């Protein structure tokens, strides 16, 4: 049983990979329950011929698989002067298909 | 490509990395700026004198037979009228200058009437002192000259200020002494690249003979690229050698029409500005013997942090404290990755000389000793694996008496004693042995330990100096006894032997090839850990931010990153044998890396467990390497503040 | 005398502005105690038999008669000496040299440089220029106990022009281009200051008229004042050591506070010193603690 | 009410003889036969010692402020000695005698 995952992320208009990467940190947070799930994740590579809205899905795998089908990423500006990569995104949550936690273990 | 000239742009540029390059600009650059020309002022100059241009005819004789006539016929005054006519034009300059400065070159002499060059030096930033009369030179403020031999019209639109004449360049001689002493002792000392003209400085090109007449092949042979469009007689450059002349074609590079050699002055030059070491490097034996004379003489040391690597490799690289390698910077051919690759095959290991081979293998035992392993795609997991071999960071006192009465031979191995001296009390008798080690190792071809000895020498002086000042204060209200153990015999001599000792001129001390050899050893040269307790500080703010909410730190987490870098700190300041390890603020370091990584452990152990920590143990366990860390930097009441917390 | 003052002033810029050369010349070999060139024109004057002219011509017959290995021989035995360094040394390095050019042939002043932890090249021969600058303009005995090695004959000041023209060259180009401070000599290198004299009249007004320490036992007469300044040099026996110590104080402290007395004049000071701060428009109270050292 | 800048004479039981001036910058006061241990820590800034005093030991100090002129004292004290060093302030901490266990006067 270990604990390094690597994380895919997709789009569901053609099931076509967007990039992948390695997760990094989590955030979690008739009565109504509050909860929110953010995602930050290191360096990647990203699709080449991805170059020539939408919905968007990620997969996580370490067999332990976490995946979710509402997902939007939030590209913070950043300022540095020293220089010399960081991928931000949150969850999402419709009505009627209100599901975010795909397990297989 | 010649690699001969492979070799040529080799030196320049070590030149250029030493600093001491001079660019010789002729008048081509004139002609790239679309500056007016010189023959159709000598037209201009036909048609008001013979009354007609006709065909002209215009040789060498006439390019210094009609401006004679133009003086002694017409007089001076319609010289003025003309150069007024003539040369009041303006123009914005090329990219040309641009990358020409872009080499920084220490000095820049120059043979063109115009001042775009000086515009484009105040465009670059740096201040030049320009020098264009024998006046100038004593007003010579910069180090960085503007040598001009051809004088400019900032003095007015005379005569005497521009030289074009002939009888101008016969009077030269007592006209400019100075200039031409500048000139000579420019070329004789720094490499000077030659550009602008096209093998027709005639006057000039006698006195690179008059050079080589009086150097032989002691006067480096100096460079000059051709940019004629046509091809190269090569008997004329075999000619040229035995003159003692490097031309290098822009042609034998590319060649189209004659008016595009502007954009061959670019070219080559673009060929000099991206030109690379590891370009060029093709095969493994190549990179065996490169990363030799690139790594081989850090060989004196006993433990480097893997911090300090990215300053040997141009930041191509970036080496992380795991052990990983991340290509940065690293355009060329992957010759790090080449590296290991060589290291994963036994026959491609047999694939080299047994020389090389054994090298090879040297470099390995280097790197499993600084712990660097693979990159960060071929690596896997990873261990934490901690070794102090320093007898004074156990504590062996007796141990540490015993050696130090033993036999001392190496000066190694001296100033390993002196360090021990210095740990063990004995400040005084350990600055007399660091002051011998100087002295001995004054020709020992190795100027790291004169480099480590200075430094603990200044360190040394400064804890002297602060003892004896809280000697002389409080510790007389504490004791009820001055108890002073010293007298100022030394202290005189100190006093003296410090005054006017900067920190930051150590590392310019050193030659030249010292520093191109031990940049890395930057970090010593009054600010020290900053740049570490910066990184400590922002790596704080990090942990105690995901330690305010819910999170999962997956893979690598933050204090894997703080124990690593504070063991990696501790290991090369002690290892080494640095002084500095007695100071204040290092003890404040300690306090604050060891107190983050004991909140970690509590914060871990009392945390709440959701789902996703059911679906994901790894408490903290101390060593005695920590306890020993516990001991030796630690104050009562922030321990007692561990104990609140 | 404020033409002293005038010169700390000129040679503490010079300093800190990296335009200040220090001429050595051979007393300040006699500070730190070395053996004598006249003692040995004493026993070539013995020994040959059984003037300036003589000066070198003695050797000159002496190295015609006796030969060269007369002179290893008694060349080694008179350079073969070790001493160690005085702080006058210790105090130019203080005033931190540029370049140093000097005719005597023992190397004390460059392990006292190596002493300080700064690096300077040496330049005796013709191919030193070719690989902070120490240069040897009568050469030394690194390679050898040669008479060639060095300068013994009127022969070399003859030959000089061509035997080492870039070691003159640039040596006029450190001239030309720096402030110079003559210690050491002893009025008798007229070749050199002839050599001023051909620059002086290159040069005429932008000759910034360089300091000579004279420091002769006499005092300076009218006719020797008036020498100098046709000569160009600012003026500045047994006792050298105390004398050199007692100008280089003044010249290395350079106090401010001793043109601090009255409260009109530090207002004008104060007022230079924050002179260009009302361009900018704001300052920090730390930057201050940068101003008044 | 309190300006909260007081000052710090502190003397020796001994000829009630100045040892040094300062200003304390941090004072921290902490915690059958009920037994209750206190201590009181002081932390002053560079003083001003006196060379006529140049010219263990029991030492007293006396504490100066005005509210609006309260006075405290603390006679038994002892100057605990931390050596430090650097590149380029005193602590205190009480005593309390067996004989008459008291630390603090107020004269308001």
């Amino acid at each position: 049983i270990q604990d390094t995952a690597d994380v895919y992320f997709k789009r569901k208009s053609d099931g076509k990979l967007v990039f992948t990467a390695e997760a990094q940190t989590a955030s979690f947070s008739i009565l109504k329950s509050e909860k929110e799930i953010n995602l930050t994740v290191k360096n990647a590579f990203f699709d080449l011929e991805w170059l020539a809205s939408e919905r968007y899905e990620v997969e996580y795998r370490t067999d332990i698989y976490i995946q979710f089908p509402n997902v939007s990423p939030s590209g913070e500006f950043e300022m540095s002067l020293e220089n010399g990569p960081e991928i931000k995104f949150e969850a999402l949550a419709d009505t009627d298909t209100d599901e975010m936690a795909v397990v297989i273990e | 490509l010649d690699n001969n000239v492979v070799e040529c742009i080799k030196e320049i540029t070590e030149s250029s990395r030493n600093g001491k390059l001079v660019f010789f600009v002729g008048a081509g650059v004139s002609t790239l700026s679309d500056y007016p020309q010189w023959w159709r002022l000598v037209d201009k100059y036909h048609e008001e004198l013979y009354g007609s241009p006709k065909k002209g005819n215009y040789s060498s004789d006439e390019y210094l037979r009609i401006p004679q006539i133009f003086y002694n016929v017409k007089g001076e005054m319609a010289f003025d009228g003309i150069l007024k006519d003539f040369f009041q034009v303006d123009k914005p300059t090329n990219p040309i200058h641009d990358k020409i400065l872009a080499m920084n070159p220490a000095h820049v002499i120059t043979t063109a009437y115009d001042n775009l060059i000086d515009t484009a030096c105040w465009k670059r930033g740096k201040y030049f002192s320009v020098i264009s009369a024998e006046e100038d030179v004593a007003n010579a403020t910069s180090s960085r000259y503007l040598l001009k031999v051809a004088g400019d019209f900032r003095k007015g639109f005379k005569g005497e200020n521009v030289v074009l004449k002939e009888d101008d360049y016969l009077n030269y001689d007592q006209n400019y002494p100075l200039i031409s002493n500048l000139m000579k002792t420019i070329i004789a000392t720094h490499t000077i690249v030659f550009i602008g003209y096209g093998l027709g400085d005639y006057n000039i090109n006698m006195l690179l003979n008059w050079v080589r007449k009086l150097q032989k092949d002691s006067f480096h042979k100096p460079f000059f690229i051709r940019t004629d469009p046509s091809p190269i007689e090569n008997e004329t450059l075999i000619y040229y050698e035995n003159k003692g002349l490097r031309i290098i074609d822009a042609a034998s590079l590319i060649d189209s029409n004659e008016y595009d050699y502007l954009e061959r002055y670019s070219a080559v030059m673009d060929l000099l500005i991206e030109s690379q070491e590891n370009k060029f490097i093709t095969k493994d034996d190549e990179v065996i013997d490169y990363i030799y004379g690139k790594i081989s003489p850090l060989f004196a040391l006993q433990y480097i942090r893997k911090i300090d690597l990215k300053h040997v490799f141009e930041y191509d690289y970036h080496f992380e404290v795991n052990g990983t390698v991340v290509r940065h910077k690293n355009k060329g051919f992957g010759y790090m990755e080449r590296f290991f690759e060589l290291k994963e095959s036994c026959d491609e290991r047999s694939k080299l000389s047994k020389k090389q081979y054994e090298r090879f293998n040297a470099l390995f035992n280097f790197f499993e000793k600084n712990g660097v392993i693979c990159m960060a795609k071929d690596a896997g997991t990873l261990n934490t694996s901690i070794e102090i071999n320093s007898l004074a960071y156990h504590g062996k006192y007796d141990v540490m008496k015993k050696f130090i009465e033993e036999q001392s031979v190496s000066i190694e191995d001296d100033y390993k004693k002196a360090f021990f001296l210095a740990c063990l009390g004995r400040w005084e008798e350990s600055y007399d042995l660091y002051s011998n080690i100087i002295l001995n190792s004054i020709d020992e071809s190795n100027g790291c330990v004169y480099y480590l000895s200075q430094i603990n020498r200044y360190r040394i002086y400064q804890s002297i100096t602060q003892a004896v000042t809280q000697f002389n204060g409080l510790g007389l209200l504490t004791f009820g006894r001055h108890y002073k153990p010293f007298t100022d015999e030394f202290l005189a001599r100190i006093e003296r032997e410090m005054t006017n000792f900067n920190i930051d001129d150590l590392f310019n001390g050193m030659p030249f090839e010292f520093q191109k050899k031990y940049k890395i050893l930057e970090f010593l040269s009054n600010q020290f850990l900053y740049d570490d307790t910066v990184k400590l500080f922002e790596l704080t703010n990090k942990v105690r931010s995901e330690m305010s909410e819910g999170s999962y730190s997956f893979g690598m987490s933050s204090d894997i990153v703080v124990l690593l870098r504070l063991y990696d700190n501790l290991r090369f300041l002690y290892e080494n044998c640095l002084w500095s390890v007695s100071f204040h603020e290092f003890h404040q370091y300690i306090r604050n890396s060891m107190s983050l990584l004991i909140e970690k452990a509590e914060y871990e152990r009392t945390r709440d467990i959701d789902e996703l920590g059911f679906s994901f143990k790894s408490g903290f366990f101390m060593e005695y390497y920590d306890f020993v860390n516990i001991s030796r930097h630690f104050k009562i009441d922030d321990i007692k503040n561990l104990e609140r917390s």
